[PDB]
RNA sequence: GGAAUACUGCCAGCUGGGACUGAGGACUGCGACGUAAGUCAAGGAUGCUGGCAUAAUGGUUAUAUGCCGCCCGUCUUGAAA
RNA sequence: AAGCUCGUAUCAGUUUUAUGAGUGUAAGAAGUCCUUGUUUGAACGUGGACAUUUGAAUGAAGAGCUUUUAGUGGGCCAUUUUUGGUAAGCAGAACUGGCGAUGCGGGAUGAACCGAACGUAGAGUUAAGGUGCCGGAAUACACGCUCAUCAGACACCACAAAAGGUGUUAG
RNA sequence: GCCCUGAAAAUGGAUGGCGCUCAAGCGUGUUACCUAUACUCUACCGUCAGGGUUGAUGCCCUGACGAGUAGGCAGG
């Protein structure tokens, strides 16, 4: 998706301040958020 | 035109006559089961029922419309006698959005006198020589309501091209015989 | 219909720096001039790279038979469109006119070869000057000296439903 | 190659969304990396407005109104010239007309049978 | 009240076109042309007869 | 069969007639039908149209609104025409001398106009006085102010 | 070499036979023939004649003949199925 | 269905021109000129002015904006594009038609086939389909082919291997 | 190209029937002819539209239209 030539902007993004941002950037941020959450869960399991 | 062709052959040349500036078009198929784009072009040329005819000035913009509605019309190059008999017999005028018969020169003078057209013969002249006020004269004429041809179409099946033994498409000078049968 | 022969001469549209394009003539058998011009554009596009939009028709003239009351033998070279390709066929037709010979040929193609006017191409219709060059038996049998044949079993057309006499087939 | 809001662009890839190839739209969003394009698509009997986001190299400036702008300039100049020099001028476009008569000579150009 | 075809009714024809009387009187529907003796070129004849 | 390009048997409408059964209103409509046909005057056209309107579309016109309309420069001697009801207004303390034509006057409005010194006349009296509507000023009350 | 004829087209060329229709209801209009008064096939049929004068035309009713016509309503795409 | 407007107004299931793609966009008051003001240039302006030769064709008398509520929303068939397939049928998308609500002519008969859409009549002419008889209409004219111990008058799909045959015709 | 074989069950039956063989079969060409609620003209009904008019929601002149379930409006 980061290298996809053309992405259609979803209608749910309307009405927000995140309308103008690149959907590829939004997906990369979501991916990194999920990875860091997985790391936090691993750290919690390590503490337990 | 005749003598120019004779002089061209005498000098060893060929006289190529000017292309036809006027076509006459008759709708040949009914209003059931018409594809949308040809249906729209038929409405734009005012051929709203079968055996309805109109004159069309030949330009590049109009030849493509004729091409689009080829499977549903018969058209060609009308002669002066064909135009004259059409206008004398089935010539009606559009006055105040009503179909008014052209039974006097006064009606034509009152409706087309601002373009210099005083009589039915002036109207015929403006049609045959595609003049500066052709658009106005031609839209003033109500679309011609022809009958079915008196001797028939001459073919068993109408809905093939005139070249392949049918009826539709450009039949050039034979439109005069067809329209005179239908008038 | 009943055929006529036309010469159709056309050319490309003159352009800038290219006046007088080459004039191309073709002999076409057709029922009328609209069909003749259509067939001419078909062949010109099939052979050269000329389109009806980019060209014009310079002349179209009907060609009459020079001696329409002289019996002649014709060699007809045709080819018909097929999946295997273009197939040559040579036929011999005895008639008084080229248009009559071509009409017979089209009817014969419809009868035997099941072929249509749009599928048949005429390559050459040539009159055989000398009878020794005739090589089909169904034509050579009519070139015999002092040829006489009868017409046995004459069937006479009746104008009435009932006849008061038994008919005869004598001739 | 700088694109602004309201600019008209043509979409041209140098796999998905192959419908939007050759469609022309209007720029509404320009970022450091991508360009937003407004597209009118036929859905039924009514046009619907869609937001598309493209990379820079997949669009170009469109030349759709250039003929109109040049014709407006030429019409203004010709009308001023006709006002200065009193003469009748024609300023509307015309369709291509049927051709006139001509004589075709077979001088060196004798027609040849195919 | 009733449309009369000028191609059949002579009074209606004359009312619509005053020149129809002159046309009928001069027989301009059967006008004879002057004859010329112009001859076609031999190149035209050869091209017409050519196979 | 004919491929119609437009709807068949479509009514123009435009409120041809009034919906009232008032004999006096029907008489006035008849008079202004004659005037709008035989004068070619746009004033008579407007009056004939306004005679057909419904009650919610014929809002009242106040004497204060009439006075404000009269305060316009050059309009002090014109006859004010209201196709409807002229109501009284206690928020204004001075009223000019003028002639008003209306379908109806309230008692307070008529008393105020006659006290100021003008006259309240009917629309047929206006028709006699100005058959083309000369030197008149038509007033319409506010529409959106009711809901 | 000089004619003719076919084919195609045109005539505000002439003319014979058949069928259906006759709406409108003082005048007004556009025209045509006449030097003219007038006349006309020109903004929709009149003139002349016969027979009958009642079941004769017509209506109704019972039927016969030619051709056409499946039993309605509901419910389901759809229904003789 | 009601109002306010406007009405050379608003346009258009169409073409043309220019410009993209291998069908999109644009074609004037939601303009244009001179005049040099805004942060030597892009982009916005101060003031004036040019029309019924106001910027392609064709058609069009209704158009725009506000309120305002009866019935209904998972159907079948066909054509054209794309992607994947099966012993074979086909399966997923997108657009466009036909039918349900719809009679009439023809296809003997008939949901999707060919014509054509419907006030009551008269006359004329046709469509599709037909003209031996049933049955209105040439046992017409013309060139050829075919004889089948259940020919053919059919759907252009399958049986069908372009296989077999000392049938016959033309290449 | 046409013809024959190129697989068939099971009440008696179907190019629609009769029948047809230089066809009334097959391919093609030319004409003539037949007849739809379609097309042309006329009359009449109704609807809509445009006009005129000092029993006036009446009268007169003109033009064009008429399929229809759920549903809607109007006159009876
Ligand atoms: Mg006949
Ligand atoms: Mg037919
Ligand atoms: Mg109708
Ligand atoms: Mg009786
Ligand atoms: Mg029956
Ligand atoms: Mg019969
Ligand atoms: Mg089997
Ligand atoms: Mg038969
Ligand atoms: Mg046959």
């Amino acid at each position: 998706l980061d290298d996809q030539w053309l992405v259609e902007v979803d209608d749910k993004v309307k009405g927000t301040d995140n309308e103008l941002i690149d959907p590829r950037t939004l997906n990369r941020a979501e991916r990194k958020r999920l990875v860091k959450k997985n790391e936090k869960q691993q750290r919690r399991n390590m503490k337990n | 035109i005749i003598q120019a062709k004779r002089d061209a052959k005498a000098a060893g040349s060929y006289y190529v006559e000017a292309q036809h500036k006027l076509v006459f078009v008759v709708r040949i198929k009914g209003i059931n089961k018409i594809p949308p784009k040809p249906r729209k072009v038929l409405q734009l040329l005012r051929l709203t029922r079968i055996n309805s005819g109109t004159f069309v000035k030949v330009t590049k913009a109009t030849l493509e419309l004729l091409k689009l509605i080829e499977p549903y019309v018969a058209y060609g190059y009308p002669s002066y006698s064909t135009i004259r008999q059409l206008v004398y017999k089935r010539g009606f005028g559009k006055i105040n959005k009503q179909r008014v018969p052209l039974s006097d020169n006064a009606i034509i003078e009152a409706n087309l006198g601002k373009y210099g057209i005083l009589s039915i013969d002036d109207l015929i002249h403006e049609i045959i020589t595609v003049g500066p006020h052709f658009k106005q004269a031609n839209n003033f004429l109500w679309p011609f309501k022809l009958s079915n041809p008196s001797g028939g179409w001459g073919v068993p099946r109408k809905f093939k091209h005139f070249i392949q033994g049918g009826s539709f498409g450009n039949r050039e000078e034979f439109i005069n015989k067809l329209v005179k049968s239908m008038n | 219909a009943h055929f006529k022969e036309y010469q159709v001469i056309g050319r490309r549209l003159p352009t800038e720096s290219v006046p007088e394009p080459k004039l191309f003539r073709m002999r076409i058998f057709a029922s009328n001039e609209v069909i003749a011009k259509s067939r001419y554009w078909y062949f010109l596009q099939k052979l050269h790279k000329v389109k009806k939009a980019s060209g014009e028709i310079v002349s179209i003239n009907q060609i009459n038979e020079a001696h329409p009351t002289k019996v002649k033998n014709f060699g007809v070279w045709v080819r018909y469109d097929s999946r295997s390709g273009t197939h040559n066929m040579y036929k011999e037709i005895r008639d008084v006119s080229r248009v009559a010979a071509v009409e017979t040929l089209y009817q014969d193609m419809a009868a035997r070869h099941r072929a249509r006017f749009r599928s048949i191409h005429i390559l050459k219709v040539a009159e055989i000057e000398k009878t020794a060059d005739v090589k089909r038996q169904y034509v050579k049998q009519f070139l015999t000296k002092d040829l006489k044949f009868p017409l046995p079993h004459r069937v006479q057309k009746s104008t009435k439903t009932f006849s008061y006499k038994r008919p005869s087939t004598f001739y | 190659k700088v694109y602004k809001v309201g600019d008209i662009v043509d979409i041209k890839a140098n796999m998905p969304h192959k419908f939007y190839q050759g469609k022309t739209g209007v720029v509404y969003n320009v970022t450091k990396s991508s360009v937003g394009v407004i597209i009118n698509k036929m859905v039924g009997n009514r046009y619907l407005e869609k937001r598309l986001n493209l990379r820079v190299e997949h669009i170009k400036h469109s030349k759709c109104r250039q003929e109109f702008l040049e014709r407006v300039k030429a019409n203004a100049a010709k009308r001023a010239e006709a006002k200065a020099q009193g003469v009748a001028v024609q300023l509307k476009r015309q369709p291509a007309q049927p051709r006139e008569s001509r004589i075709v000579s077979t001088e060196g150009n004798v027609p040849q049978t195919l | 009240v009733l449309k009369k075809n000028p191609l059949k009714n002579k009074q209606v024809l004359l009312r619509l076109n005053p020149y129809a009387k002159v046309f009928a009187a001069e027989k301009l529907g059967s006008k004879k042309a002057e004859k010329t003796g112009t001859k076609p070129a031999a190149v035209f004849t050869e091209t017409l007869k050519h196979d | 069969g004919i491929d119609h390009t437009s709807k068949q048997h479509k009514r123009s409408g435009h409120r041809t007639a009034p919906k009232s059964d008032n004999v006096y209103l029907k008489l006035l409509v008849k008079l202004y039908t004659f005037l709008a046909r035989r004068t070619d005057a746009p004033f008579n056209k407007v009056v004939l149209k306004a005679l057909f309107l419904s009650k919610i579309n014929r809002p009242p016109v106040s004497v204060s609104r009439i006075a404000r309309a009269l305060k316009q420069e050059g309009a002090a001697n014109k006859t004010v025409v209201v196709v409807g009801t002229v109501t009284d207004d206690a928020r204004i303390f001075e009223f000019p001398k003028t002639t008003v034509a209306a379908l109806r006057f309230t008692a307070g409005a008529r008393a105020k106009i006659v006290k100021a010194g003008g006259e309240c006349i009917t629309l047929d009296q206006l028709a006699v006085r100005a058959p083309k509507g000369q030197n008149t000023l038509i007033l319409r009350g506010p529409r959106n102010s009711r809901e």
